[PDB]
């Protein structure tokens, strides 16, 4: 009866390993709690992609675009002070009839501020379209990029 | 025959337990395989990361000996992306403009000079300067990586001394 | 008949079994896997290079070689080997001709 | 009594192995569905190309947007493809041998699911 | 190239591949049109091994065209940490280190360090840096399940160093059971099982 | 007893009903092969350092056709008269790979 | 018989107990709700 | 003075703080261990 | 003013210590610097994976009867 | 017998608890390499 | 083999304390300055130390909350240095350690098996 002697051992020990884990949990709950608790973190790593953690909720307009001269960038005009300046033309303000007119600022941190707010303040102003042409600024903005 | 049969429905009964156990979202279930995944993770990184962390804890307090500014907030290029870092005035140890609940705001360069990442990083640096991320303990106890022994990252070794 | 019958059963379990329980059965434990081999596969790659100090003969000019002692970088993520020699770091990219064409004397004079 | 220890084993097997997998896999992948929605973007842009997913009884599927030549669409162009409602999509879960680096894309689109989880 | 026929061409022929040996040994005749070429290649590619050999080559005689090279470079990448030296990140103080002044910032004046990132003025000056202080150079260090420690108390006196502090108790004293508790329990209560399944049977 | 038998058919068919539904996608990506991972090293392998007179010449590099200089430090082509015989020296007559570097 | 109508009796409890415990999960009514 | 912050102004008891250490590790059960062995091996040999 | 200059060190199971004293009137110190050792202790709690396979060893006693 | 049998299942649940103990080992073999890391100063001394 | 060197330490201590205290009670005999303060030199440092009245243990001036001063000095000639030990012994002689078990219960030595130490020292050297 061999075979039963063997089938009698793996249940045992079958049953016995149950007990062992049962008073061992029993004993440790907590204290693996705790462990739990103070390494969360460790149980899945935030690089599973194999490169380091993004938060999607926080949005970044760098992440997609891929044309340098597609961005807004904060360019000193002459004489004039700072104006924000991308392919698109420059940051606008509306005049007296809903005219567009270059958005100057006074230092490069306000021109910052405003560029680069989440705030939807976009008023694009080319100065290379048929509307509102001429050459200076069009070349200046064409040598700025 | 009998007892055949009982024992039968005895260990029908344990695996309808056992299911029970495994798929009604239990906390002993949970916390036991956590722990499993936890405690294997533990095992290969706790060490090492401290090891690391205090040995650029000497690096940066080596570093920032005289140097008064060492402790603001500066927009570091790393080649494809820009980072705003610093050294952190109690560990002496790198520490960057973090994004959201993830790693740094590394902000993308379309090419190889980029103005617009360089002042929006600026932007960050004047703005979103409360959430921030420090390499070694800080980064493994947050995102479960400490960033020294993986490549590329503004952590790692290999990363600052191309 | 009957008993290969039911070896096949128990066979089939058995596999069913052994699938289920050491292989990825969605896609965190997929991605978590592959992030492992792919790491792994790194980490190898990159001790393929002598991290210890090696002697090489190294030309320091067309007609001039010196025997020195350097160490090497290698990072395979990127493809990059980071020299340092006499206390400075050269960085050598892989993808680059010149580059391979100075480095490869470097590797291959070495002992 | 080998069949009934067959009945035994196969019972298990199902209620014990298979179907907690099934638990398990369908717990992670609808949260990881549910925080995807969250982000209300039709397109996100992984390994610099536009993936969006979708959820059925089988799990979470993840496709890649691709143009009338099945060429992915870079994410330059994010915007005008959650704008558009008729974007030709390729799904991850058959090869595509053609599309260069495919499997290391689909890859990282599953991986950046379980950002929180 | 000990003549000037092939500058015409080889300007554009070396900033396609500045790295090329040929353009190298175009540059080695340093004329101007090779110095010229090459301080615009590396005005923008500074980074970049070709422009180590640039500045050896054209240093002492022709710094120039290496300088305005550094300077446009340094002024474009103004978060490059190299340069750093030349253009300080500080808003109102980026020639805080030009001069003899480099020595003041001992990582400047470094031997681990490229001296393309230096200014011609910065680089001759590196040379008359006075130095006091205790430094300790390791070439490598391979150490294996070995600690190490490198310290240098560079103060004549002998401070009243004391000990390390040692950190804090975080671990608590939680009661726990006699350890043979585990296994007297596991074999009664199996014990128990069997008398009872026995007494059934 | 045809019963238990049948109810063991009836295991095997639920089985074979959950893995179908549920877990088709894993079992299709089972015997694919694993992706491949570039090695940037890979195509360097065969490099080995010949010489041909006086001048040190790299050879096995597929991609580059015509024979290629090898480059000093300050990307000079390397001319030695003792071209033979340092490279003797330093590894013996049998021709070495980077393949037989990075395998000592 | 008793082996199968027990069989029974267990693998439609356990089946009532994981769809209980899995509807929430695996029913994509809610999904295709929220558009 | 560099790391200056590394040592205790105060003194250290380090005998106090080796015997936490030893209070709060590992508690290799070698009495349990034997006991276990010895109950195994009569149980094998002698009693069956 | 007084620099030490390793070259290429290389230790193994073995302790370093390097200290900067140019005879400056330094005792010799072998401080043992200790530690509180905040260590978790491991549990020997099996991989629970391991309680479907272990209910199947229960089972095969159906065998025996 | 039934003396035999209730042996044998005593015999199994101690090697049982013996795995147990040395799978315990083996968990903290790394706590047990930090302990001595630390702590070898301390093996044969007399004093701290 | 950690674990039991920590355990047994205190038996030590104790064994060797006892022994120690028997000595002095045998150096004691008929030196009643021994049992007043004393500035002794050790080369490198002044200690103002005695025997214990109790136990007849020596027993120095205390630095703080830690162990004796210790007055060092630059030189084998330093006139200030005892100077101080001195003053230490005229104002602040109100706080005392004393070697063996009390040494051992603040600070977790007992100053023996410790070299270079005042306690080993002043014994083996007296």
């Amino acid at each position: 009866n061999s075979l039963s002697i063997f089938f009698i051992v793996v249940a045992t020990a079958a049953v016995c390993l149950l007990f062992i884990q049962g008073y061992s949990i029993y004993e440790n709950y907590g204290n693996i709690k705790e462990f739990n608790a103070t390494h969360a973190a460790f149980e899945y790593s935030k690089s599973i992609g194999g490169t380091p953690a993004l938060d999607r909720r926080v949005q970044d307009v760098n992440d997609t675009i891929s044309d340098v001269k597609q961005k807004w960038r904060c360019v000193v005009y002459p004489g004039n002070g700072f104006v924000s300046a991308s392919i698109f033309g420059f940051q606008a303000e509306v005049g007296p009839n809903n005219t567009r007119s270059i958005r100057k600022f006074n230092t490069m941190q306000q021109c910052i501020d405003f560029t680069f707010s989440d705030v939807i303040n976009i008023n694009i102003y080319n100065p290379c379209v048929v509307p509102n042409i001429n050459n200076a600024e069009c070349q200046f903005l064409k040598s700025v990029l | 025959k009998t007892s055949t049969l009982i024992f039968f429905v005895i260990i029908l009964a344990i695996s309808a337990l056992l299911l029970w156990f495994q798929t009604s979202d239990n906390p002993v279930f949970n916390e036991l395989t956590r722990y499993m995944r936890i405690k294997n993770t533990v095992n290969d990184w706790k060490s090492l990361t401290d090891s690391k962390t205090k040995l650029e804890s000497d690096r940066g307090r080596l570093l920032a000996a005289g140097k008064d500014d060492i402790f603001e907030f500066k927009c570091v290029d790393f080649g494809a992306y820009f980072i705003a870092m610093r050294l952190d005035k109690k560990t002496y140890l790198p520490q960057a403009i973090r994004r959201g609940t993830g790693d740094a705001w590394m902000v993308k360069k379309a090419a190889k000079v980029d103005p617009s990442a360089q002042q929006f990083c600026q932007y960050l640096i004047k703005h979103k300067s409360n959430n921030v991320i420090t390499c070694g303990n800080e980064m493994l106890n947050e995102l479960g990586y400490s960033g020294y022994f993986m490549s590329p990252h503004w952590c790692s070794d290999f990363s600052n001394m191309e | 008949m009957a008993s290969l019958l039911y070896l096949i059963l128990f066979l089939l379990f058995v596999c069913i079994s052994y699938y289920f329980t050491y292989y990825p059965t969605n896609k965190l434990q997929a991605a978590v896997m592959e992030t492992d081999r792919e790491n792994a596969i790194i980490r190898q790659r990159n001790d393929e290079i002598p991290t210890r100090t090696l002697d090489t003969a190294i030309f320091t000019d067309a007609s001039t070689v010196a025997s020195a002692q350097i160490h090497l970088y290698y990072n395979s993520n990127i493809g990059k080997i980071i020299m340092s020699l006499n206390g400075k770091k050269h960085t050598f990219n892989l993808y680059d001709d010149n580059d391979i064409r100075t480095l490869l004397p470097i590797l291959l004079l070495s002992k | 009594m080998i069949t009934l220890f067959l009945i035994l084993c196969y019972f298990i097997l199902i209620f014990n192995i298979i179907v907690p997998a099934i638990s398990e896999k369908m717990r992670r992948e609808r949260a990881a569905y549910v925080n995807y929605k969250r982000l209300n973007k039709n397109f996100i842009c992984v390994d610099d190309r536009l993936f969006s997913y979708n959820f059925t009884t089988s799990g979470i599927k993840a496709k890649v947007a691709v143009d009338n030549k099945n060429v992915p669409i870079p994410c330059s162009k994010i915007n005008e493809v959650n704008n558009n409602k008729d974007v030709d999509t390729l799904y991850c879960d058959k090869d595509r041998d053609d599309i260069p680096g495919f499997a290391r894309s689909c890859y990282r689109a599953y991986s950046d699911l379980f950002f929180t989880t | 190239y000990k003549t000037e026929h092939c500058d015409d061409f080889m300007t554009g022929f070396c900033r396609n591949d500045p790295g090329n040996p040929n353009c190298l040994e175009w540059l080695r005749a340093k004329r101007k049109p090779a110095m010229s070429t090459y301080s615009d290649i590396c005005s923008k590619h500074m980074d970049a091994r070709y422009c180590s050999e640039f500045i050896r080559i054209i240093r002492p005689d022709y710094f120039t065209f290496g300088d305005t090279a550094l300077y446009v470079f340094c002024n474009d990448h103004k978060g490059n940490r190299n340069c750093w030296c030349a253009n300080y990140p500080k808003s109102n103080s980026g020639d805080k280190y030009l001069g003899p002044r480099v020595c003041w910032l001992h990582e400047c004046t470094d031997e681990s360090r490229d001296r393309k990132w230096l200014y011609y003025n910065q680089d001759v000056q590196r040379t008359r840096c006075k130095y006091v202080g205790c430094t300790i150079n390791v070439n490598s260090l391979a150490l294996k399940n070995s600690q190490a420690e490198l310290t240098s108390n560079c103060t004549r006196t002998t401070s009243a160093v004391g000990d390390v502090h040692p950190g804090e108790p975080v671990v608590k004293d939680k009661i726990k059971l006699p350890t043979w508790l585990g296994a007297a329990i596991t074999l009664v209560v199996i014990s128990v099982i069997f008398y009872f399944i026995s007494i059934y049977s | 007893v045809y019963k238990h038998r049948l109810i063991v058919l009836f295991e095997v068919f639920v089985v074979f009903i959950l893995i179908y539904v549920f877990f088709r996608s894993e079992l299709n990506m089972f015997f694919m092969p694993k992706r491949k991972i570039p090695d940037p090293i890979d195509r360097l392998r065969r490099a080995n350092l010949a010489c041909e007179d006086d001048k040190l010449m790299i050879y096995g590099l597929p991609w580059m056709t015509t024979q290629t200089s090898a480059l000093s430090i300050n990307s000079k082509p390397i001319v030695y008269k003792d071209c033979a015989k340092l490279l003797r020296s330093i590894n013996g007559s049998q021709p070495v790979s980077l393949n037989d570097v990075l395998r000592r | 018989m008793l082996v199968v109508i027990m069989f029974f009796i267990a693998f439609a409890f356990c089946s009532w107990l994981s769809y209980s415990y899995l509807r929430p999960y695996i029913s994509t009514k809610e999904l295709n709700k929220s558009r | 003075l560099s790391n200056s912050d590394r040592f205790s102004t105060v003194p250290v008891n380090r005998a106090k703080v080796v015997q936490h250490n030893i209070k709060h590790s590992f508690d290799l059960k070698l009495h349990l261990i034997s006991l276990l062995s010895l109950l195994v091996i009569w149980i094998l040999i002698v009693a069956i | 003013d007084c620099t030490i200059s390793l070259g290429n060190v290389s230790i193994t199971d073995s302790k370093l210590d390097v200290n900067n004293v140019c005879d400056s009137k330094r005792v010799a110190t072998e401080n043992i610097a200790v530690r509180y050792l905040n260590q978790e202790i491991r549990y020997p709690i099996i991989d629970i994976k391991w309680l479907p396979i272990g209910l199947l060893a229960l089972a095969i006693l159906i065998l025996a009867f």
